[PDB]
């Protein structure tokens, strides 16, 4: 884990090309580059705070897409008018294959939209909840996926904050791809908004201490943990009870869990930040080294060259069987322009 | 069982993100 050969000195390469073609995009973010009326709505994908995803048809092409709609008044409400703009301005901005793709940004009197990839194999949390637990192969299988585009992320000063099951779409080569930078953020040094998803905060954002990048890394031992356990770590009904499980330093393992997995989660899931994986000098490669998966090739995991556990059912282009059915609801557009000043830069 | 309990439970269910 400590070593800096060749392999190492590939990934900086690989790294310091990914920072300038990001930067050149962080700083000139591309704006305004469809129209709602250029795409047909078809059905609900998900929905969220301010929000939900639609399957549309873009017409000029015939390309599904998932279309985030946000409510610029509701996003108001909530607060989250930065942690949108930051949304928008990372995800414009990022290229990673195990990152959802932004295809185009607009906004309208009332609305703010981002078209993203369809990635049609649905949710992660669908096929888990179903199934009840994935083996450790296919949970090592999408956690190398994690490992892989936190190391990206984080090169490029972002916290991603949200990791979970629900944000993570499997496509149709069986690969995840992360969605939702609703909490993602470029910051370097600390931060301290207190945000995330119960089951996956780290002790220090429970405690209002000021955090960084470790923060993603307890949370990946939450989401190993629930992948191959079919439960979190902490979980109870309400979230207080879950805050205080958090805290207390305590984690039980499953007695199917391997040494090895038990080992890794022991060192991710740690209270201390000065013995947390992926925190120390070692940075991500005390985890890439790390016994558990001593068989995953990194390389080929990228090249997505492995065998993926199970390739999504698919009848068809436009088919959402792997997706819930929500409440739809139609679209308004107000005659009137709503917090312009706000969403200026969207 | 631990995973009795956890289908028992009220959070099972897609979960919300949280924001103060
Ligand atoms: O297929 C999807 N692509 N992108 C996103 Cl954000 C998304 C979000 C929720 C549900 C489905 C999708």
């Amino acid at each position: 884990a400590a070593k800096k050969g060749s392999e190492q000195e590939s990934v900086k390469e690989f790294l310091a090309k990914a920072k300038e073609d990001f930067l050149k995009k962080w700083e000139s973010p591309a704006q305004n580059t469809a129209h709602l009326d250029q795409f047909e709505r078809i059905k609900t994908l998900g929905t969220g705070s301010f929000g939900r995803v639609m399957l549309v048809k873009h017409k000029e092409t015939g390309n599904h897409y998932a279309m985030k709609i946000l409510d610029k008044q509701k996003v108001v409400k909530l607060k989250q008018i930065e942690h949108t703009l930051n949304e928008k301005r990372i995800l414009q901005a990022v290229n990673f294959p195990f990152l959802v793709k932004l295809e185009f940004s607009f906004k309208d009197n009332s609305n703010l939209y981002m078209v993203m990839e369809y990635v049609p194999g649905g949710e992660m949390f669908s096929h888990l909840r179903r199934i009840g637990r994935f083996s450790e192969p296919h949970a090592r299988f999408y956690a190398a996926q994690i490992v892989l585009t936190f190391e990206y992320l984080h090169s490029l000063d972002l916290i991603y904050r949200d990791l979970k099951p629900e944000n993570l779409l499997i496509d149709q080569q069986g690969y995840i791809q992360v969605t939702d930078f609703g909490f993602a953020k470029r910051v370097k040094g600390r931060t301290w908004t207190l945000c995330g998803t119960p089951e996956y905060l780290a002790p220090e954002i429970i405690l209002s201490k000021g955090y960084n990048k470790a923060v993603d890394w307890w949370a990946l031992g939450v989401l190993i943990y629930e992948m191959a356990a079919g439960y979190p770590p902490f979980f109870a009904d309400q979230p207080i009870q879950i805050y205080e499980k958090i805290v207390s330093g305590k984690v039980r393992f499953p007695s199917h869990f391997s040494s090895d997995l038990k080992d890794l989660l022991r060192n991710l899931l740690q209270v201390d930040l000065t013995k947390r994986f992926g925190n120390l000098k070692n940075g991500v490669n005390d985890i890439k080294n790390h016994k558990w998966f001593a068989t995953t090739d990194w390389i080929a995991i990228y090249q997505r060259k492995v065998e993926a556990p199970f390739i999504p059912k698919f009848k068809g282009p436009g088919d959402t069987s792997n997706f819930d059915d929500y409440e739809e609801e139609e679209i308004r557009v107000s005659i009137n322009e709503k917090c312009g000043k706000e969403f200026s830069e969207f | 069982t631990t995973y009795a309990d956890f289908i028992a439970s009220g959070r099972t269910g897609r979960r919300n993100a949280i924001h103060d």
